[PDB]
């Protein structure tokens, strides 16, 4: 989608492998700014707003 | 900006107390080796204070 009209997937109801999308090195830029990304497989969240 | 203070943003374990790490080894943030060399995840632990 555009920026203005940017789609939003809600995450809930799964679980989530966030080591796949950490090890892939397809992706240029990968910072996070209130959690750890090794810790992303560790902790819990009620639902993920994409 | 006053760069001359230095912290360490990455490593592998928690400090034991007293203990002082001035160790300028490079970390491997990934799943790929870095091999003493910066690049895709791979960063230098000692970042400075702006």
């Amino acid at each position: 989608a555009s920026v203005y009209a940017w789609n939003r997937k809600r995450i809930s109801n799964c679980v989530a492998d966030y080591s796949v999308l950490y090890n892939s090195a397809s992706f240029s830029t990968f910072k996070c700014y209130g959690v750890s990304p090794t810790k992303l497989n560790d902790l819990c969240f009620t639902n993920v707003y994409a | 900006g006053n760069y001359n203070y230095l912290y360490r943003l990455f490593r592998k374990s928690n400090l034991k107390p007293f203990e002082r790490d001035i160790s300028t080894e490079i970390y491997q943030a990934g799943s790929t080796p870095c091999n003493g060399v910066k690049g895709f995840n791979c960063y230098f632990p000692l970042q400075s204070y702006g």
